């Protein structure tokens, strides 16, 4: 007696509100934050979907998505680390050489 | 169950909108903390106990305090003297283009045949079973993946 | 049930006057009495590891709950996920990423 | 369901390319011996390439309720393999002149390897969505490996971010197709749907979002701005291999997608298709007219060849021959692509350090290095589409699989971006047999130029007497 | 020649020179403008570090242990030049207790000034006292009896044992066991004891006198020194046996700050240092003095 | 309203309440039993002036701490640090929430048990962060980020040390973990998942010898908060180990809210003797022993626990 809708639904606005986090911050931590959250919503809408079939799998794909995130967001915070060691700020568009 | 998932839902949604639009990057990333604990509240509503266990203990229990250590590390500068995204010019472009996606999926949720999810708690007995049945190269290549982000992070986060 | 609902009040209880007072300690300790560098990329090593294994953990985690419904199957599987696993620490002992001294 | 010793049998190369990886690893945890290690990766990856065979003799089912092995899943898995030795091979030399470890790319490229069979034998969302993974995240080490270097590691990071972006709409696209579904399996997308309402609105909204990770993974319009930038900051095997490898995994796991899931054929998927194809066909030609660079131009390429695979593969439910052209086209494209990015390696390596530019100056390099022009010049009229060339072969079996499904539209697109094609194709070509103002000794090296004159004899051969290459594709035929 | 000739007693700001005969020995007038213009320097001492006064040179952290110093041993400064956690350079800022004692030397008469020379090293006492007594015995012309040199002899012994037990608890406790440090206080309340029996004090006696000690020895000091010498020697075993054959202790110990006899014959280090480098030079041995060679 | 429905959840309700101030007092009053035992150890009394036997050294204590002037840094995140103490006090008290300490004394039967542990855990490490960034000093923040690689590098092989108990028990459920030791208490077959839980929680709440200090800017009563938690944790992992490895309530011939109550004790004893005994190891080393020994231990002992689970299995 929750719908799938609902769920769905709360999914996609946290999806979308990553997704616009990751588009409008020039900073590559709030991308990466951003990222973070696009992935964990798209973990929770498995999460939902897997609960609404009474089935494993959407906690299964959840671990998946957790792991997938866990190893992006460790990638993702060494190469920060090397742009804050190598260039002294994290605007990521100053990180635009190659173009055309 | 209904009441605890509308108010996880919400406290998501709200600590979200503020983490994307924060100046400081440890409140950021508290709020994000507080977001996740919120969306492990909604997996605790919905059954899925051992979603919201993991929630708690590997996003909002490992992955969150690994940015919160690269966060102390940079000590955190041309940031919040800019705050160029709370400026119109920046941030109406793409919270409308956001908000035509949030609405045209939406709108394909909305055309879908709904039971109610009836909550029966799933416990991570089950998960357990059919994550060595089912899926054993699900968990053999996930450790390949771990291994893989693991050599590359120490590849490339080192100082020489 | 009855007993599962009196239990869900009782943890919601606790959660609530731990909360107040942690809460209300603090606030009466501000209410009473008067008044009057860079760092080494180790620490994110180390996290990383943690959350790397962590994340290993977990998936040793949901094995452990279930181990005699998956039978001497899931124990070769989990096997070679921890051989995996056992591979990739002695390699990152060996190369001195988890040696904190130079 | 539980797992058979016929299982492990047909699971051979996961199973061996994963024991490298383990071996290489305890090799590593041993002594840093960058020629031990690569030895162990390249025997590795061969066992795995003639573990095939016993593959092949084992028989075509349903290894997990995941995994399919096929013979499609084989020839999938001997391109994957093919392209990880030949990036093997261009990398050692490049390698031998990088100063810190070098034996971490072996291991990556062999994960990364360990993605491409699994995409190759997926039967399974999840199995999609971990052999996409499986793929990317050690090219993201390896394509910012030269961290050091300013474009590697922008580039490095420039792949990360999107790739991660990618990664997750897809799984909200899974997300939403299994809240519509209820099934995870490739079989059972649109199974519970009849009576002419295929075109379910979540279950469409889903494969959309999959379809926009899936499009940055094979470089199409208009999530294809990524690629050039990638491509050409990356060190050059790395190019090889993300050139090769990754998009033969991730289109074959999506022709496994729309060949198996009913919902695969319907109108709306079909036109949005053949929209990304004509876009990416025209768009591809059209950014590749004024590149000076070389690695620019073939990111456009990849573009291009990649929009005509999407060509074949919109005919899949009508014409029975679209995975034949799909395979021949592909192995074409793969040696074309090993060509022309191992003249780029060799002529890149060793690695002259970070501080200095990894300019090519193909001009004039027939006068010092004429078999490598020789090689090179086969693969620009290759990728042409220009006859005696195994890419016309390919480009041959998109045009009759696009006229016999009546793609007039699509027809047109391969024509006019053919013509492109042969505008800066056969610029770099003549830039090559030009006069040049200005401007090895190991046996890798020797064996790099040798795996880039079998792929150059290997197109002129199956370009005037492709027959074997359409049996071999022939034979490697799926579950129906 | 030399590389920095800077001030190391008084503070850099400082006029003139205080062991010259026309300066003056006493206390000048406090003023609360000095202590708050000294306050103003230490807090921006941080910000307008320059490390080109201190002597040294050159990711390389500076950082700044003391002056206050949770410790026994009293509370000074260190520069720490660190790479990580690697120490690169390292500059002391000593002079923080200098108490003036040489000029008070030329201030007090030869018998006064024996409590000045207590408080040297005030974990000596006695100790600290002989050296003075025996250079003005010298310069008096006066050879001391042998009950003189024995009862001197056993004073710089129990005071020995009083300042060896203060460094091992000390070091025990920087190590990290906290208990030793309890025992080994309550064995230097025995010692005090017989000190109090026989000087009248604890730790700055002033016992010993020119030509002499004080008083004589009271009456029942024996069966005193007997009780310590039955209760000390089964205490440092159970010492040894809990903190000194520790593992952790061990490693947190050995191969820690090594240096051979070179480096402290060059740098005038004596005592146990000196001793641990092997080069058996002892005072009490190579130029006997107050009768140590009867022993 | 009266109803035994309404009458079962006061009842409840109440039960948890008890046992939320017994656990907190708990936790204060051995505070002072801490300064009383370390007094023991060390050949002397501690405090016994204020009241009878120095009970009432906890009040004074208490009431000082209250009318102390209460002072935030000017300069310092104000949320963050009032956020760091109470953190480090409800995570911990709420991983307390689910230990049974008796046959139907029990505030959260939870399906999920140590992992809620684990939750509490992963949240103590944000309350040390937090403490050392809003101290707004450097040396604090190097001692913070130190101290919290420390408890990373334990809180990484945690789990994995309890994994043997869950494997023997087959379940999540606490009251399961107590019931599977009816025969032999899990010390005995999981020996070295004993030492290694030990360990971990002796580490993972900052006690010797895994202890530049990130709580010098805090004073007043937040400094008292930290105490607090940190007593609270103490309690937490003793309960938490007798209930997991010592069977929890179970005994012969005691009651067993008696029999839990003194190996509780005992087990809190036992961390005052080894803050008494052992000397601290340096930080590489106790990093090098939480990576290098620990962790491949819990992992052969859960290989070994499977294999032995499933020779057993008819
Ligand atoms: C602001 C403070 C936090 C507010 C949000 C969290 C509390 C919301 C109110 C919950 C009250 C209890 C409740 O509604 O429980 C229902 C349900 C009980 O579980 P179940 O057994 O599945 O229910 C069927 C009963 N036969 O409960 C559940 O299924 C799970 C209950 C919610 C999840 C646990 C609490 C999460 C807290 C997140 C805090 C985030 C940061 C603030
Ligand atoms: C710029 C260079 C590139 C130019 C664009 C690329 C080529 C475009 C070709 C456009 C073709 C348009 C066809 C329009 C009708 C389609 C629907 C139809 O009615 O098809 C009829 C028929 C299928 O029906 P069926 O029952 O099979 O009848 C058998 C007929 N004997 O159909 C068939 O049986 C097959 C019909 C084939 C028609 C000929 C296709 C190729 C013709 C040569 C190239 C185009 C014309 C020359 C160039 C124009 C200017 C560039
Ligand atoms: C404000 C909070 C008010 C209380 C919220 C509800 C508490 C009870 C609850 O969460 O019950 C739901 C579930 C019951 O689990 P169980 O009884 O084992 O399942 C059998 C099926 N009925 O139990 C659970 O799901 C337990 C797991 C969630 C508990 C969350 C507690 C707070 C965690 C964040 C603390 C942050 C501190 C800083
Ligand atoms: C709720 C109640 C809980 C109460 C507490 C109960 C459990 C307490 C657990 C305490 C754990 C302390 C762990 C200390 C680890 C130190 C590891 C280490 O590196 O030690 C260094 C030392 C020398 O190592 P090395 O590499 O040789 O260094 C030389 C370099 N110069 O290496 C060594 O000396 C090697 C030995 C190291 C320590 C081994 C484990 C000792 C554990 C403590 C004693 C437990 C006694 C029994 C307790 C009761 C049991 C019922
Ligand atoms: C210095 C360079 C900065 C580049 C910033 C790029 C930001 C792009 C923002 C795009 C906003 C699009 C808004 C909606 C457009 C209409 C809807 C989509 C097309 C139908
Ligand atoms: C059509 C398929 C491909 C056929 C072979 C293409 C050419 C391969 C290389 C052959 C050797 C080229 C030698 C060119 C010499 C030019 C000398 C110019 C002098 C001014
Ligand atoms: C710039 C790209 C131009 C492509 C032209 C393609 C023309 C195809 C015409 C198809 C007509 C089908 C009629 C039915
Ligand atoms: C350190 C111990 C902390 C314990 C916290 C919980 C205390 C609960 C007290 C319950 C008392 C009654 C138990 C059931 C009856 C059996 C014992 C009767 C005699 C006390």
């Amino acid at each position: 007696m929750i719908p799938l809708q609902h769920g769905l639904i709360l999914a996609a606005i946290l999806f979308v509100l990553g997704l616009t986090g990751l588009v409008i911050r020039r900073n590559l931590l709030f991308m990466l934050i951003g990222l973070e959250i696009m992935i964990n919503a798209s973990a929770l809408a498995f999460v939902v979907a897997g609960s609404y079939w009474g089935q494993t799998d959407g906690q299964v794909m959840y671990i998946l998505a957790i792991s997938l995130a866990a190893a992006e967001a460790s990638i993702g915070l060494a190469l920060l680390l090397q742009l804050h060691r190598r260039r002294q700020n994290l605007n990521i568009d100053s990180v635009s050489e190659m173009r055309g | 169950m209904e009441f605890a998932f509308y108010i996880c839902g919400l406290i998501a949604i709200l600590a979200t909108l503020r983490v994307i639009t924060h100046t400081n990057p440890v409140h950021a990333l508290l709020y994000l903390i507080i977001s996740l604990l919120a969306i492990s509240g909604v997996f605790f509503s919905l059954g899925a106990y051992f979603a919201g266990a993991l929630e708690i203990i590997v996003y909002a229990g490992a992955i969150m305090v690994l940015f919160v250590f690269v966060v102390m590390m940079l000590n955190l500068s041309e940031i919040e003297q800019e705050r160029q995204w709370l400026k119109p010019q920046v941030w109406i472009g793409p919270a409308i283009l956001s908000a035509i996606m949030l609405v045209v999926i939406v709108y394909a949720i909305l055309g879908v045949n709904d039971q109610g999810i009836d909550g029966t708690p799933i416990s991570a007995k089950a998960v357990g079973i059919t994550l060595f049945g089912p899926y054993v190269l699900a968990v053999e290549l996930a450790s390949m993946l771990l291994l893989a982000g693991l050599v590359v992070a120490f590849h490339v986060g080192r100082e020489e | 049930s009855t007993e599962v609902i009196a239990h869900h009040w009782a943890f919601a209880i606790f959660l609530i006057v731990a909360i107040g007072l942690c809460c209300l300690m603090l606030v009466g300790g501000w209410f009473l009495g008067g008044r009057a560098l860079r760092l080494s990329a180790k620490f994110y090593l180390v996290a990383m590891f943690f959350v790397i294994f962590d994340v290993e953990a977990l998936y040793l985690f949901a094995w452990s709950t279930s181990i005699r419904e998956s039978g001497w199957v899931g124990f070769v599987e989990a096997a070679i996920f921890i051989f995996v696993l056992l591979a990739g620490l002695v390699y990152l002992v060996r190369i001195g990423a988890l040696d904190w001294t130079p | 369901m539980t797992i058979t010793p016929q299982n492990l049998i047909a699971l051979l190369p996961l199973l061996i390319v994963g024991l490298t990886v383990v071996v290489v690893m305890l090799s590593i945890a041993w002594r840093r011996n960058h020629f031990l290690n690569a030895t162990l990766s390249v025997i590795g990856l061969n066992a795995a390439l003639v573990s095939l065979w016993f593959v092949g003799q084992a028989g075509a089912m349903d290894v997990t309720p995941l995994m399919r092995v096929d013979g499609f899943a084989m020839l999938y898995t001997g391109l994957v393999l093919l392209a990880s030795l030949a990036t093997c091979t261009f990398a050692y030399p490049w390698l031998e002149g990088y100063n810190d470890n070098k034996d971490e790319f072996y291991l990556l490229v062999l994960i990364a390897a360990l993605g491409g069979i699994l995409l190759a034998n997926a039967n399974h969302l999840a199995s999609l969505f971990l052999g996409i993974e499986l793929i990317s995240l050690p090219l993201f080490g390896l394509v910012g490996y030269a961290f050091r270097q300013k474009r590697s590691l922008e580039a490095s990071i420039k792949y990360t971010i999107l790739s991660a972006a990618a990664s997750s709409f897809l799984l909200f696209g899974m997300a939403l197709v299994y809240a519509q579904s209820g099934d995870l399996s490739f079989v059972a997308l649109g199974k519970n749907l009849g009576d002419g309402m295929l075109n379910e609105p979540l279950l469409l909204a889903g494969f959309g979002l999959m379809i926009v990770g899936l499009g940055f993974k094979l470089s199409l319009v208009p999530f294809h701005l990524w690629t050039p930038d990638v491509y050409q900051g990356a060190p050059a095997p790395v190019s090889t291999f993300l050139a090769t490898a990754s998009k033969i995994a991730i289109f074959g796991v999506v022709m496994r997608l729309f060949l198996y899931a009913p919902v695969g054929d319907s109108e709306a998927i079909r036109v949005v298709l053949a929209i990304i194809a004509f876009a990416s066909i025209i768009f591809g030609n059209l950014m590749a007219l004024s590149q000076t660079n070389i690695k620019r131009l073939l990111g456009y390429s990849s573009i291009s060849h990649l929009g005509y695979l999407l060509v074949a593969l919109i005919a899949l439910q009508t014409g029975e021959m679209s995975m034949e052209a799909v395979g021949v086209y592909l192995a074409g494209y793969l040696f074309s692509s090993l060509g022309a990015f191992g003249v780029v390696s060799l002529m890149s390596s060793p690695y002259r350090g970070p501080d200095a530019d990894s300019l090519f100056s193909y001009r004039g390099l027939f006068w010092h290095r004429p078999i490598l022009a020789a090689v090179m010049t086969v693969m620009m009229l290759s990728l042409a589409g220009i006859p005696m060339t195994l890419g016309f072969i390919g480009k041959f079996y998109v045009l009759a699989v696009g006229v016999q499904a009546h793609l007039w539209w699509l027809v047109g697109a391969v024509v006019v971006g053919s013509a492109i094609g042969l505008y800066y194709y056969l610029r770099v070509a003549v830039s090559l047999y030009l006069h040049a103002p200005e401007q090895p000794s190991n046996w890798q090296y020797s064996a790099g130029g040798i795996v880039v004159l079998i792929s150059a004899l290997l197109v002129l051969v199956l370009g005037v007497w492709p027959q074997p290459l359409i049996s071999i594709v022939r034979l490697a035929m799926p579950l129906m | 020649g030399h590389p920095n000739l800077r001030r190391i007693m008084m503070p850099q700001t400082w006029k003139g020179h205080p062991l010259r005969k026309d300066y003056p020995a006493r206390a000048t007038e406090f003023s609360p403008f000095e202590l708050t213009k000294a306050k103003q320097d230490l807090e921006m001492e941080a910000l307008t570090f320059k490390p080109e006064e201190w002597g040294m040179k050159r990711d390389f952290m500076f950082l700044n242990l003391g002056p206050n110093h949770p410790s026994a041993h009293g509370a000074f400064r260190i520069v720490l030049q660190l790479d990580g956690e690697e120490i690169v350079d390292c500059v002391p800022d000593i002079g923080y207790h200098h108490r003036g004692a040489e000029k008070m030397g030329e201030r007090q008469s030869w018998h006064s000034y024996i409590p000045y020379t207590d408080r040297i090293e005030y974990l000596g006492g006695c100790v600290n006292e002989m050296p003075y007594v025996l250079a003005v015995e010298k310069l008096a012309g006066i050879t001391v009896p042998d009950r003189v040199n024995v009862i001197r002899v056993m004073l710089s012994e129990l005071f020995r044992i009083n300042s060896h037990l203060l460094y091992i608890s000390t070091f025990i406790q920087d190590v990290g066991a906290m208990t030793p440090v309890f025992f080994a206080f309550t064995d230097r309340q025995k010692i005090y004891d017989l000190v109090e029996a026989i000087t009248g004090f604890r730790m700055h006696p002033a016992w010993f006198r020119i030509g002499g000690v004080a008083h004589d020895l009271p009456r029942g000091w024996d069966r005193l020194l007997r009780e310590f010498l039955d209760w000390m020697p089964k205490r440092l075993a159970s010492y040894e046996k809990a903190a000194l054959q520790n593992t952790i202790l061990k490693g947190r110990s050995q191969g820690v700050a090594a240096y051979g006899a070179k480096e402290a014959l060059e740098w005038g280090t004596t005592g146990a240092g000196l001793r641990a480098t092997g080069i058996d030079f002892d005072v009490r041995k190579a130029r006997p003095y107050s009768g140590y060679e009867n022993f | 309203w009266i109803s035994p429905e309404l009458i079962e959840i006061l009842l409840t309700i109440l039960k948890a309440v008890v046992i939320l101030l017994v656990v907190v007092t708990c936790g204060a009053f051995m505070s002072f039993g801490e300064r009383r035992l370390l007094g023991l150890f060390q050949n002397r009394y501690g405090p016994n002036r204020v009241g009878w036997g120095g009970s009432l050294q906890l009040v004074a204590d208490m009431i000082k701490m209250f009318f102390k002037e209460d002072w935030i840094p000017k300069f310092s995140d104000r949320v963050i640090f009032t956020l760091a103490p109470m953190i480090a006090f409800t995570s911990l008290l709420l991983a307390f929430a689910i230990v049974p300490v008796s046959p139907g004394w029990v505030v959260a039967d939870l399906n999920i048990g140590i992992l809620f542990f684990l939750m509490m855990a992963g949240l103590a490490v944000y309350a040390v962060l937090f403490a050392g960034w809003s101290s707004n000093n450097k040396y604090s923040l190097l001692g913070a980020m130190r101290a919290s690689a420390q408890t990373l590098s334990y809180e990484v092989f945690l789990g994995l040390s309890l994994m043997g108990v869950v494997a023997q028990a087959g379940s999540f459920n606490m009251t399961d973990i107590v019931n599977s030791q009816a025969h032999v208490w899990n010390v005995i077959p999981q020996f070295f998942g004993f030492i290694t839980f030990a360990i971990a929680g002796v580490a993972v709440c900052h006690r010797h010898p895994f202890d530049d200090g990130y709580h010098i800017e805090y004073s007043g009563m937040k400094f008292g908060l930290f105490f607090v938690g940190e007593y609270i944790g103490i309690v937490t992992i003793s309960a938490l180990m007798v209930t997991l490895f010592f069977g929890g309530w179970q005994g012969p011939l005691l009651p067993p809210f008696i029999w839990f109550a003194l190996k509780t004790a005992f087990f809190m004893m036992m961390f005052i003797l080894i803050r008494a005994s052992l000397p601290r190891p340096r930080y590489d080393q106790v990093m090098s022993f939480g990576w290098k020994i620990c962790l491949p231990l819990t992992l052969i002992n859960l290989l070994v626990t499977a294999a032995v689970i499933l020779w057993q299995a008819q």
